[PDB]
């Protein structure tokens, strides 16, 4: 069964730094292109960053793209996150998206790590 | 983008290439690895040597940068492979040209018999049934002994024949005038040189299909059970055709490669264009079979042996079929204007993917503006020079060294087997397949992936070794074995191809300082 | 970015009428690149109408897509009680991937 399991979410200070972990099974997760997409507390569901089946090819989102970084483990089938420079309007709650192909989209979503910055 | 490629290799290769290649291995048993070879090969390798060009900015020799500089050569191969495909694609549509221009006159030459080129072994066909076998159709003998002017063997060429250099004159001077120094097909791709040779093609099935006796003649092309698949001359065969057809040992399609957006959706229009290829050889050995069903209920002799067994096929079953259509003249005169326009879009874009591949190899080298013209005439005139050695009596000879050896043969087999090894055990098919994800969109199947992994691989490395170990000559209307000395230039011609490869290996390796290990392992990382 | 302006977010829709909301693109979306998303109360989104005219894994056929290259649409035949719940459109085509705004699909 294809579940993707998230963790790494708290409260952290505006400017901080915190790593997500989107753990996968049910599926080859080296053979899948990973994405983190975040949605906003008033429910603005907004894209962040994917990485591609083999790591190489990484996207991030125009508001996200030089403090973002996105990094995988194929070894044990973990996504991660990376964070820094972490301000006030980022506090969202962040979902890890399977999208392979782009006709299909993120087919299957994991659960919410609800990351807040006081 | 698919409009300069639909007419980039539906070309002379169905219409000409399949028809005799099918008749030279019996027919039904030609279609097995035919088909063997375009699902587990030929759409494979055609997706794979479109998306090589699309992923790297630049095609050809070059794109073997950024994917394995080690194996840098196999756009050599290409090279080699284009330019001798030139030189004999060229003397096919100088062919088509004596008989365009000998079509003009009401009565056509290979009508009838009383001509002055035709032995007294000659009845025409309506007669050849009421008299009761060592003797010729007027189309056979006409091909051979006024557009061929045949002679004993290829040791024999005779003198240089004339107006057939004047033939091949006017079509390189149209390829020359066409490419660099005008325009190829801009605005006449619509309603014309698109849809013509495809209606011309369905006028000849529906002539040849209504023909008497044709049913005979689908059986032979649909029946597997004659020319038995244990002889490796058939699996070659189809694996060339297909390898040919497509153009997909030659560096054209990765050279219209680059010329195509990043994130461009090209899945649906390679199976769409490889499809299309393939229903177009499919209909037009419909066609020509049909035909030759014809020929041998006339004739009264069998199917096998009813035309030639080689390269004039298209040119003795079709101009036989446009003998029995009402008017003549007119259809054979769009028939052979047809065969030209196929013809000249494929050639247009084998010469000009030639050219690109070989400005992206040496640029600035050879200046843009003054000196790229130049270079134009001197391919033209270098190509046109080593195509008069096909003009001659014995050149149908020279041309079936070629048509075998030269760019259809193991070096098609080697290019494609190279390129499929090459991205499958070094680049890697998820690499590969990621980034097929990144531009299409979708990483490719297990029809891809396990095709340039293994199906293709096992198939022209078993080609390649079954038209080894149980080897057979190379035969010319199944009546001519060729000498040893030909024999050992056609193997030359493969292998100035083939050892396009393991030179570059060589220099690589030679050229760069280090271990053998850290060596290869430099050489073997893209760019 | 593309900015993918979307129907009125809040529209409270009767149980068994047929109702739809749209998707409009600032630039072109090549029809096979754009998705429909549901997220319940709450809960994941997950995916709903793939290529604007297909339907993912356990959705009903009461719901379809139409349009192309600029507008595209989502239609409802008949809505039951288990549709309460916000709809994005999203396109995948430009690396900058974004969703649409909100359709909280509400109740009467
Ligand atoms: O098959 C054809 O006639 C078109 C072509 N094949 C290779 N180069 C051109
Ligand atoms: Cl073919
Ligand atoms: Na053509
Ligand atoms: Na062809």
């Amino acid at each position: 069964e294809v579940q993707l399991v998230e963790s790494g979410g708290g409260l952290v200070k505006p400017g901080g730094s915190l790593k997500l972990s989107c753990a996968a099974s049910g599926f080859t997760f080296s053979s899948y292109a990973m994405s983190w997409v975040r949605q906003s507390p008033e429910k603005r569901l907004e894209w962040v960053a994917e990485i591609s089946s083999g790591g190489r090819y990484i996207y991030y989102s125009d508001t996200v793209t030089g403090r973002f970084t996105i990094s995988r483990d194929n070894a044990r089938n973990i996504l991660h996150l990376e964070m820094s420079s972490l301000r006030s309007e980022d506090t969202a709650m962040y979902y890890c998206a399977r999208g392979e192909v782009r006709q299909r989209g993120f087919d299957y979503w994991g659960q919410g790590t609800t990351l807040t910055v006081s | 983008f698919v409009l300069s490629v639909a007419g980039g290799f539906v070309g002379l290769g169905n219409v000409w290439r399949f028809p005799y290649l099918c008749y030279k291995n019996g027919g039904g048993a030609f279609l097995i690895p035919y088909f063997i070879f375009l699902f587990g090969s030929g759409l494979p390798v055609f997706f794979l040597e479109v998306i090589i060009g699309q992923y790297t900015s630049e095609g050809g020799i070059t794109c073997w940068e950024k994917i394995c500089p080690l194996f840098s050569g196999i756009g050599y191969a290409s090279i080699v492979i284009v330019s001798l495909l030139n030189v004999y694609y060229i003397v096919i549509l100088a062919w088509a040209t004596y008989y365009l221009f000998h079509s003009f006159q009401k009565d056509l030459p290979w009508a009838h018999c009383n001509h002055s080129w035709n032995t007294p072994q000659c009845m025409e066909d309506t007669l050849r049934r009421n008299e009761s076998a060592n003797f010729t159709s007027p189309v056979i003998e006409f091909w051979e002994r006024n557009v061929l002017s045949l002679s004993s063997g290829i040791d024999n060429p005779g003198s240089l024949k004339w107006d057939l250099a004047l033939c091949l004159l006017l079509v390189w001077l149209v390829c020359f005038f066409c490419i660099w120094k005008g325009v190829r097909s801009t605005g006449k791709v619509v309603y014309f040189t698109a849809t013509f040779p495809f209606a011309m093609l369905l006028v000849l099935l529906v002539r040849g299909l209504t023909l008497p006796g044709a049913g005979e003649g689908i059986k032979f092309y649909l029946y597997p059970d004659i020319s038995r698949l244990g002889d490796p001359q058939v699996w070659i065969d189809a694996g060339t055709q297909i390898f040919f057809s497509y153009a997909i040992c030659l560096g054209a399609m990765t050279s219209l490669g680059s010329y195509n957006k990043y994130k461009y959706n090209s899945y649906r229009d390679c199976m769409l264009l490889g499809c299309l290829n393939s229903g177009t050889s499919f209909v037009s050995g419909f066609a020509i079979f049909s035909i030759l069903g014809f020929m041998a209920q006339e004739q009264g002799v069998d199917i096998a042996d009813v035309a030639e067994s080689g390269p004039g096929l298209a040119f003795i079953a079709y101009p036989k079929a446009v003998t029995m259509m009402p008017l003549p003249t007119f259809w054979s005169i769009l028939f052979f204007i047809m065969l030209l326009l196929l013809g000249l879009d494929s050639q247009f874009v084998e010469v000009e993917g030639q050219i690109t591949s070989l400005v992206d190899l040496y640029p600035s080298f050879l200046r843009k503006g003054y000196r790229r013209e130049i270079f134009i005439a001197i391919l033209c005139s270098i190509s046109y020079l080593l195509g008069l050695t096909m003009v001659t009596e014995g050149g149908m000879y020279v041309f079936q060294l070629f048509d075998y050896y030269a760019a259809s043969g193991v070096c098609l087999l080697w290019v494609a087997f190279f390129e499929c090894f090459v991205i499958a055990w070094i680049y890697g098919v998820n690499r590969f397949s990621e980034d097929i994800r990144d531009m299409i969109g979708y990483r490719p199947g297990p029809w891809m992936k396990y095709s340039w992994a293994v199906i293709t691989p096992a198939l022209c490395v078993g080609c390649f070794v079954f038209s080894l170990v149980k080897y057979v000559p190379l035969t010319y209307n199944k009546v001519y074995r060729y000498p040893d000395w030909a024999i050992g230039l056609g193997w030359g011609l493969a292998l100035s191809s083939m050892l396009c490869i393991p030179l570059v290996i060589v220099i690589l390796l030679c050229r760069t300082e280090g271990p053998l290990r850290v060596r290869i392992k430099y050489l073997i990382t893209p760019r | 970015e593309n900015v993918l302006t979307q129907s009125p977010a809040i529209m409270s829709t009767s149980p068994g009428e047929k109702v739809t909301m749209t998707c409009r693109a600032s630039s072109s979306v090549g029809s096979s690149y754009l998705h429909w998303y549901q997220q319940k109360s709450g809960a994941s989104p997950k995916l709903w109408i793939y290529s604007t005219s297909n339907l993912a894994s356990g959705v009903p056929a009461r719901f379809s897509g139409s349009g192309s290259g600029t507008s595209y649409s989502l239609t409802i035949s008949s809505v039951e009680a288990e549709d309460a719940a916000t709809y994005y459109c999203q396109q995948f085509s430009g690396y900058p991937l974004t969703f649409g705004s909100g359709t909280k699909l509400e109740m009467k």
